[PDB]
Order: C-alpha cells, then sequence, then structure tokens
C-alpha cells in the first residue's frame, strides 16, 4: 500500500514483493497471528502448495491495490486543499456583483463621459508631457540688455 | 449618500415632485400644500394626521418641508427596499443562464471573469462542498446556507 | 475564440473612468496593444495634442 501511494505500476509492486518475500509476519512473534492463523488453516479448501512465492504476490498486490484505492474515496483527504477560504467574499460580494453590471461608457450622458475625458485626458497626456523651460528662461533673464 | 442612491434622472424627477407639491414657488412645502395634493388623490385627511405626516420627515422642526428635506426622504425609500437581499444577485451573478442551479460551467464562466484561475478540475472540489444533494449543481438553497462557489 | 474572452470584455467589466483611461493610453507607442481603438481615431486625438 505505501508503494501504491508512491505511484506504482502493477509490475513495480509485483517486484517489490518479490524481494521483500521475508517480510511476512511470523506467528511466534505475535499473539494474534496465533488464532488467525489456525482459524485461517482450517478452511476446507486450504492447500499448503497454494503459498507459492508468485501465488502470494499476486493476492497480495491485487487486494493492496483495491485496498489503497479503497481509503482514497472513503478518506478523500482533500481538505485542508481548499479550506472555506473566504479570500474576500464576504466584503467584497458586493464589488464583483456590481463588476457584471458596470454600465458601458456608451451609455453615459455626453456631458459625464466629457468630464471623465479631461480628468483621464490630462493624467496621462499631459501631465506626461515633459517641457523643459527653466533653463531657457534663466538664460534669458540673466542678460543685460 | 444621495449620490450612491440617486441617479442625476431620479434627482430631477423628485424635483418635479417636490414642484408638484409646491404650487407657490417658496421652496417650501406647508400643511395646505401637502393636503392640496391629498384631495387630488382622493383622500381627505385632517390637520391632526397632516401635520404628523410632515413632523414625521421635518428634520429642522421650522413645520414646512424644503426640497433637502424631500431627498432625504425618498433617498431612505430607496435604500430601504432591499434589507438582505443582496444574496439573490450575487446568486445570480454564478447563474448565466437563469434557472435555480449553479453549474460547474457557470462556475468557470464567473471564475474566468475573475482574476483567479483554475486547472479545470478543483472547480470539481468547491463545487461538490457547496452541492450536498450531490446532482453536480449547486441550487439557492445550498447556496444561501454555506457559500463557496 | 475562447476563454480569454474575458481580456477583451475587460474594459465592460470596469467602471467607465477605467474605461476612458485604457481608450486613451495609447500615446508612448509602447501602450498599442492594450488600447483596442482603431488607428483614424488615435489620430485624432494625436492631432489634437
Ligand atoms: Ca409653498
Ligand atoms: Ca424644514
Ligand atoms: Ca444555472
Ligand atoms: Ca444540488
Amino acid at each position: 500500500k505505501t508503494r501504491y501511494a508512491l505511484k506504482d505500476t502493477d509490475e513495480e509492486v509485483r517486484e517489490f514483493l518479490q524481494n521483500n518475500l521475508h517480510l511476512q509476519g511470523k506467528v511466534e512473534g505475535s499473539p494474534s497471528l496465533r488464532w488467525q492463523m489456525a482459524l485461517y488453516r482450517g478452511l476446507p479448501g486450504r492447500e499448503e502448495d497454494a503459498d507459492d512465492p508468485e501465488k502470494i504476490v499476486r493476492r497480495v498486490q491485487e487486494v493492496s491495490a483495491v485496498l489503497y484505492h479503497l481509503e482514497q474515496t472513503e478518506h478523500p483527504y482533500k481538505s485542508k486543499k481548499a479550506v472555506w477560504h473566504k479570500l474576500l467574499s464576504k466584503q467584497r460580494r458586493r464589488a464583483v456583483v456590481a463588476c457584471f453590471r458596470m454600465t458601458p461608457l456608451y451609455n453615459l450622458p455626453t456631458h459625464r463621459a466629457c468630464n471623465m475625458f479631461l480628468e483621464s485626458y490630462k493624467a496621462a497626456w499631459i501631465l506626461t508631457e515633459d517641457h523643459s523651460f527653466e533653463d531657457r528662461m534663466i538664460d534669458d533673464l540673466s542678460k543685460a540688455g | 449618500h444621495m449620490a450612491d442612491q440617486l441617479t442625476e434622472e431620479q434627482i430631477a424627477e423628485f424635483k418635479e415632485a417636490f414642484s408638484l407639491f409646491d404650487k407657490d414657488g417658496d421652496g417650501t412645502i406647508t400643511t395646505k400644500e401637502l393636503g392640496t395634493v391629498m384631495r387630488s388623490l382622493g383622500q381627505n385627511p385632517t390637520e391632526a394626521e397632516l401635520q404628523d405626516m410632515i413632523n414625521e420627515v421635518d428634520a429642522d422642526g421650522n413645520g414646512t418641508i424644503d426640497f433637502p428635506e424631500f431627498l432625504t426622504m425618498m433617498a431612505r425609500k430607496m435604500k430601504d427596499t432591499d434589507s438582505e437581499e443582496e444574496i439573490r444577485e450575487a446568486f445570480r451573478v454564478f447563474d448565466k443562464d437563469g434557472n435555480g442551479y449553479i453549474s460547474a460551467a457557470e462556475l468557470r464562466h464567473v471564475m474566468t471573469n475573475l482574476g483567479e484561475k483554475l486547472t479545470d478540475e478543483e472547480v470539481d472540489e468547491m463545487i461538490r462542498e457547496a452541492d450536498i444533494d450531490g446532482d453536480g449543481q449547486v441550487n439557492y438553497e445550498e447556496f444561501v446556507q454555506m457559500m463557496t462557489a | 475564440s475562447a476563454a480569454e474572452t474575458a481580456r477583451r470584455t475587460r474594459e465592460f467589466r470596469s467602471p467607465p473612468q477605467e474605461q476612458i483611461n485604457m481608450l486613451l493610453h495609447f500615446k508612448d507607442e509602447a501602450d498599442e496593444e492594450d488600447c483596442p481603438l482603431p488607428e483614424d481615431i488615435r489620430q485624432d486625438l494625436q492631432d489634437f495634442h
């Protein structure tokens, strides 16, 4: 399941299990496995020949893939990514609504549009204009006639 | 403010209405002037209530209604019409088509117009949060109780 | 066209003062891309300037 969390294909997990077949639990080291193994071995169709290295890795890989994707569904873990965030809406929701109902320029009265033009024209065309007259003015005033 | 509540056209219309009440043109509304227009509309009130409906809007207490007080009355009337319906317009901004549900494409349309951009996948993240029913659309009832999409 | 229609309709979703600010922003010749005015209309303002 950890390998599936690391985005591995079905072949990668199988070869990972092939090299890690010795990490399966030991019945002596765990009290829980004592009764589970006894209950597991009591089934009618359980043959010890079915515990082949290939048969073990196939069933573990199939179940692990199902188990991994199952908990991705029940626990989407998509929280803490986009939580309830109120970016600016709770105070700026009136602005975004006002944006979609903003009056276009061609619907304004002519006199109102002209006043807006004068403010825009002076800031972008008159203020931005460069006229250097200080040097010329001082030179003219410094001459005796 | 009056500029926020009223437009230039509305101010002109209110001035004409004020001049309709003020036949004299002195700039003030008296009880007889107010009473005269009420009789033209059918009502026949007494001076007791006629004074009361003047004092209810008369600010300086001079006993007469001038245009600044008349505009202030109309400004309140325009403002208090909407109390909590501001969420209705907010819902319609997300609801382009005009039905009672917010679709993911409609949520894309408003998000496209806004500054922030979505990668066509996280749009499903917040719509499923807002949509409790799981039908893929956020209705008006789901929007007011909790707003995320 | 496609989603970038928002860029073209950005003018109509802006206050009228901002709309006319964008229209007149063609003086420095480095802003002839955001301004959507035709060249003939641009010439009249430059002639008056
Ligand atoms: Ca009068
Ligand atoms: Ca008064
Ligand atoms: Ca809709
Ligand atoms: Ca729903």
